């Protein structure tokens, strides 16, 4: 009745054109689920890595055959026989399968694929919604939204080296707020841009990748683009940086070198001089959120920041982290950063995932879902989101429909929520002081 | 991957059902109407000639 | 296999044992191996993934199958097997004369 | 079981950040659909209208809660009762219930989304794909895509007067072999792109909108992409054009004024020169489709063209026939044109778009089942035109969701088909001669 | 529940006595379906051939207990284990266990019994009516009936070459008039040839053969017998002809001979000059359709016709297509004919008469869907009519219930249909102008 | 699940092209029934008359829309709520509800297809056959049919004053061989009247009606083809009259005017004069049956015609007793006939249908049921005859589905019996001697 | 789920005190019939004969174990797979299975008490009265006694 009869991959498309795999999973009653996978990275010294064909006659390499492969002959040998509500036995039997701490012999991908599949007709067969079977019965948060608005660093060829800006609308009273608000300063920003001759096509996530001055230039545009859609900086929309500092990082001279992208003039930053820097951009704007300021390899650096913005500015590690159970303890136990952005693909497991959530969660830390830059009409992140009750979620602008399920699947939660439904703000981001 | 499980299984192959007479009357030497010959089975008597 | 199928009480034991939630593993030799192996030899093609492993043990001597039904032609229900089990009573048995022969009580 | 038990609708966003709406349709028994809306135009003489709240205070005058409203309270009443199979005869209730030509009391935006929820949630109780459903049990044919690469006209500030061109894959054995062609095709225009130093970013469709010299210069490099994918021009893949001459088209003079995109230097054309125009393109380059290469209301400039290049391109109206059953008749009548742009939100309904179909294959024309410029992660164009064997789909690009999706559906659909799928290719051109 | 697990097929008789078979389908769940052969030819280069005893003893050598055994013994064994709703599939596996193209070693009558049987008991257990099950939701168009009123050639010892002769109500407002005005112009014919001494017995097809003098003399009749029952002919009602000019054209003179069936002094009439008497006819008579006009393999004479007379009226090739994939193909890139006469025991599969149906809808042709002249009770062309929505149907006259079932099954579709039923008439000749 | 949810009538036309009726019966757990009404008369002292609407505009006032709107509006709100099962009950409220003891108020048409179609969804819902549920467990004798083979009197122009000349193929070791005989006989004397120039084209009840010399020849001709099919007459096949002498009789003279039909040479015999002309006839040929051999009110006549041929021959009353209850009680109270004519809608309902043969059995009559000259594509008479174990049928000849239907579900039930199916032939006529 | 799955005979007592058998038919949904068989004559020249024990240590001769072995181990095993409503298919198979005119093999108490069995677990499972079932929908007529 609940018993796991069939699972069955294929070979789909993601965002980019690129090849991805989705996994179907029935059961014997027929219950249904589909998940389908963002698309990561197939290198990682430390992180979960998909299995490409390597195949340079189709897809450029980047077919995924042979993680359909294994879902179709070895991990549904194993899995097929399972109660599909067994999420934790299913995906410890796909670990233990795996047999590799990288997941490189199944693929990453194939494993979360099918772990999202089982998740999905776990919640069809019990006829609940996926955030209630993820989560339990006290799933009520509705995130915070990060809306990528900006990019820069190595997504422009504009002279800024930090990768992202973002808008945060805390001071809305429910998400549907949130997500008006953030989409009226999006286009309050188009015509900004427009006005001012700059570029209006959008990127990977959505965002804008205009050719501003620089850093200062960008914020100063983006504060503009709040004021003119009717809200006020600092008390409804704050800002947020991915600065993703290890793209301009110099290992060997220890200095964020931030001529790669600014020019040759630029000036060039050592640790102490990267975290007065922050600090001086904290103090000019509204920022409330930084995400990847120091490299993914200066532990000291990352303590010196924590130290000095921790208490007023979320510091999260992407990078740092890599959603990481090993280097999220480390993190915690050395006092660096304050909240960690969480992949699910970086890690490959439903399981894992909210081991890591409920990690950070344990130690003061925020956990920020995160989406990836090759994704699906899959919004099963939305669902975790609401499942884990982070209060923080970070899936895109609001340009394409692959930012915009994530955001449609929120609006759902919150209509189904009902009266229950809470929209927190800076009540999330509880890392923080006051 | 072919286990014993508890004791085993038992041996019974197929063979023609074959009746013998004897003082007691008609004999059949099995059981059964599927034709099962426990398969390996016979019988002896010793003499001390 | 098509006279008879799964039972019903059979697969509720192996459902609710989670007898299929203990699998054992084997290579082309039939010999016990762990997962990773398993996986491992599967993928370079050393090992039949579908006749490989075994579903664990089911205790208690249940039925494992039970007769499987048609239609007939005018709509009735019967057992596939029922009616072409047999059609002659294939002659036998052969009478062997054996009236010397020391029995033993 | 299957009578209607609860319609219910929510307002959403579209790909471009614009509100849109869905309906979910619940049974008796549990069954369930979703319809998604496309955002559509609101002002249309004989094309279906929208219902826009207008209130400037709320995403710009764009938001949908009137037609949400409507659903609610004016269409759930008069749908719950009937069976969900009852497509034609829900259909023809809501299109009473409006009494207004155009759908404007009730939104044809509200209307599409029931028949679509209705439709899938039929589906969904009787365990079939909706591709069964909607074009019955002989649904074989895998559409040929007309992948949109390259934009211009009031999509680009580029000198090229065209509206957008496509890459027809009309040489591949299978769908699964034609994405696989239009992806290497679209990632090999994105390499010779950047090497040319023009610009990245995706447009509404995905596809790129560079700063090229003109028609000429986007055409060859169109070719060269295909050539450095690996492939025949005008064997394997094949060109299409929108043109869409209602844009630069002076009605007063009479005359294609190509000025308003391609400068001052422009060529003013009459009707006769712009068809030598389109010719001498044809002849010069594997054109298979031309869409809107005349006006809107340019009748005697339809026939001729129709008259001249019918025989071997498909002309195809957008504009010409605004999905309509008079003036898709009367073009029948007067010869115009040889395939009509089917889009469901144009017309309202699923009944009176399987009409248009069915019309426009009674007729000798092809039915080219299309997408909007505000998608969403609804996929049910793909189900339409493999229900009804249309053989030609336009769902946009390869690199965004609200067209992936799409592309995604139509993988499904080919690997549940199996054996029987047939990707025709060039013999799904049968408006044409050989 | 939906998979086949009985397939049984017995001998029966058809509506001339003579024998055929029937099929019955049973699924696991008990749904059931049962399909009947109508009487074929077992002979033909490029048709599908029955298979008979040839047991002189039995029948007259025209058993079908080959085909019986071959159902019953080899076609059941392939099929059983498939599900009902996979009619493709099936047709395609029983298309290749045969091995034969024109279905010679099973039985082309076996294979469409056993299709047959499959679509009702598909349609049976998804508890749908058949042409919602053949054709999807989008199925409201009740055929316009050429129905057969006089006959002559070699059914006939008149002296009137031609095979046939039918009324077409297409002015009538629904299907139940059509109906209606065709049983009066019966009977009023009939009451006609009682005063003129004429014979009234009716013959295979259900129409009267009487002993007239001479096609004009039918066709004056017939008039006559319209206008008594009080319409208005070439208004209401419209005449057909069925030339059938295979029978009485000489292949070594490449000339038709009429004085085959009309006497002695029969004119004798070359290709053009058969296409002068044809146009002579439908300029003197209210001649709407026009089936066989030549012969089978004259096509230069089928292209001159086609050219003079397609345009004002409907040619159907019946002999001339043979309802062949390839013929068709010719045909249409020939411009021979512009309607085809659809005989689903011809192809022996639904899914092959689909494909003919829709082949022909997309080159503007219209497909007939037609009895044959041995007929059962099974009505299933009249729900193929309905599904397809062919507009046209050609089932018999208006006296025997060969013919009055799918007449009745017309009535019920039409009365399960309710107000969205539809009855072009008229409109439903669209391979003509205007 | 039983209990009857939706009555519902319609109009469809028959085998002569007139309208009548059919009902169909829904229960509430989807089981579903149809009963089709033969054609019977609308007049007549003792028999239950049907209702036409008598409107001379709508099929010369034939129409049934007043019993289809006496089923709809009236019979179906009384039997709504009643068991399925309860046929007996169903009947009786139907026949109270009527009032008139020749159903005239309500037509006995609209009674009997409610009464056919309660039965064959009370069959439906219990999932048995229709015979096994009118007849119980023990059903299996095969009905000897009695084919029509020659027709005349008042269906022919030749000098014939019987109405009809029958085959009886009694001597058949099963129905199966008793059809085919049938078949042979029918050929042979096709290829007979071919050969001699004769008419073929068959009349209502799918027989020839040739221009004979007169009864012997008639006679004669039928013998040739007998001994020209293969069989000996009088061993394998029999011969039946059914005379019709009510249409020849001249209540006036008190005799019977064979010049009616044989013309003014003809011999006019007394009732005395008519017994030795049936006499003879009966010794010079192997006739087993004579129907109708006096008049309808002749029962002195009917009297000595059971004590001289009474033993040897079986004497059947078809006009005699009209299946009415006292007109057959008072038959067998004074020894008048040994058979009666068992007709549907001559009565009305099942319940009195088998009440009637019932009461035949009992005095050694034998019950025939008999076909209707308007006959439908409903086979219920053979579940009847062989519900009954009746043994004997007549259906009328083998040339239209209007009378191959029966024999065809004869055909069907003799295969679903199988094994123990029983096929009496000349035992069936258990009212004869030896 | 009316194909029958159990037939059981066991041993009770008649009127007169005297053996006799019942049968009870068991079909897959869980109908139940049981027909109980009434005494007659082990000894006829053209009469069908019941199957008596003849051991005069145990009810006088009377006993009936001998079809109930009889229907336990030889029909049981022959009409278990068959439909319930196949009522003339059963009895014709147990006849054939018998052998004998006189029903002298299996004994015509125990095929008599397996169709009442069968009967009457047919008509459970069909939900109708028995004469309903036996006779039809034309059932009407109470005897006169």
């Amino acid at each position: 009745m609940s018993i796991i009869t069939d699972v069955y991959a294929r070979e789909v498309l993601d965002s980019r054109g690129n090849p991805t795999l989705e996994v179907e999973v029935y059961t014997e009653s027929g219950a249904f689920g589909r998940g389908m996978v963002p698309s990561g990275a197939s290198t990682g010294e430390h992180e979960a890595v998909e299995l490409r064909d390597g195949d340079k006659a189709r897809y450029g390499g980047l077919g995924t055959q042979k993680a359909v492969d294994n879902v179709n002959n070895v991990i549904a040998e194993h899995i097929i026989g399972f109660d599909v509500r067994d999420q934790q036995g299913i995906d410890r039997a796909m670990i233990a399968l795996d047999g590799t701490p990288n997941k490189g012999k199944l693929g990453a991908n194939a494993i979360l694929g099918v772990s999202i599949a089982v998740a999905r007709a776990a919640a069809d067969y019990l006829e609940v919604p996926l955030y209630s079977y993820l989560g339990g019965f006290n799933t009520k948060v509705l995130p915070t939204p990060m809306m990528n608005i900006i990019n820069g660093g190595s997504h422009s060829d504009a002279p800024i080296a930090f990768q992202e800006f973002m808008i945060v609308p805390a001071g809305a009273p429910t998400f549907k707020e949130a997500l008006r608000w953030g989409a009226e300063i999006f286009h309050a920003l188009k015509k900004i841009l427009k006005e001012r001759g700059l570029e209006t096509a959008v990127g990977d996530e959505g965002g804008f990748a205009p050719r501003f001055n620089g850093t200062e230039d960008g914020v100063e545009t983006i504060i503009k683009a709040i004021e003119a859609a009717g809200y006020v900086p600092g008390k409804d929309v704050f800002i947020g940086l991915d600065c993703a500092s290890s793209e301009f990082y110099d290992a060997e001279h220890k200095v964020y070198g931030y001529t790669k992208f600014e020019g040759e003039g630029a000036a060039v930053r050592t640790a102490a001089e990267q975290i007065d820097y922050l600090e001086e951009l904290v103090n000019k704007y509204p920022i409330i959120t930084i995400e990847d300021g120091m490299d993914e390899n200066d532990w000291d650096g990352w303590k010196a920041l924590t130290e000095r913005l921790g208490g007023k500015v979320q510091l999260v590690g992407d990078d740092f982290f890599v959603t990481n159970t090993a280097y999220l303890e480390k993190g915690i136990a050395e006092h660096a950063a304050n909240s960690i952005l969480i992949k699910v693909n970086q890690i490959g497991t439903l399981t894992e995932t909210f081991d890591a959530i409920e990690m950070a969660k344990e130690a003061g830390y925020t956990a920020v879902v995160s989406h990836r830059s090759g994704e699906t009409e899959d919004s099963t992140i939305a669902d975790i989101a609401v499942a884990t009750n982070a209060g923080q979620i970070k899936t895109g602008s609001l340009s394409r429909t692959d930012r915009i399920a994530k955001y449609n699947q929120l609006l759902r939660i919150e209509d189904q929520l009902g009266e229950v439904a809470e929209y927190r703000g800076l009540k999330s981001f509880y890392n923080l002081k006051k | 991957k072919t286990k014993m499980v508890k004791k085993g299984v038992l041996k019974l192959t197929k063979a023609p059902l074959k009746i013998v007479k004897i003082p007691s009357g008609n004999h059949s030497l099995i059981k059964n109407h599927e034709s099962f010959y426990e398969m390996g089975k016979a019988n002896f008597m010793i003499k001390e000639i | 296999m098509k006279n008879f199928k799964i039972s019903s009480t059979y697969r509720a034991a192996r459902k609710q044992q989670k007898t299929a939630n203990r699998k054992s593993f084997y290579n082309d030799e039939g010999y016990m191996i762990s997962p990773s192996e398993w996986a491992d030899g599967v993928i370079k093609g050393l090992i039949n993934p579908k006749n490989s492993w075994s579903n664990d043990h089911v205790k208690g001597y249940l039925p494992r199958v039970s007769p499987r039904s048609h239609w007939t032609k005018n709509g009735y229900r019967e057992y596939l097997g029922i009616g072409k089990s047999r059609d002659i009573p294939e002659k036998e048995p052969e009478v062997i004369e054996m009236m010397d022969l020391e029995l033993v009580v």
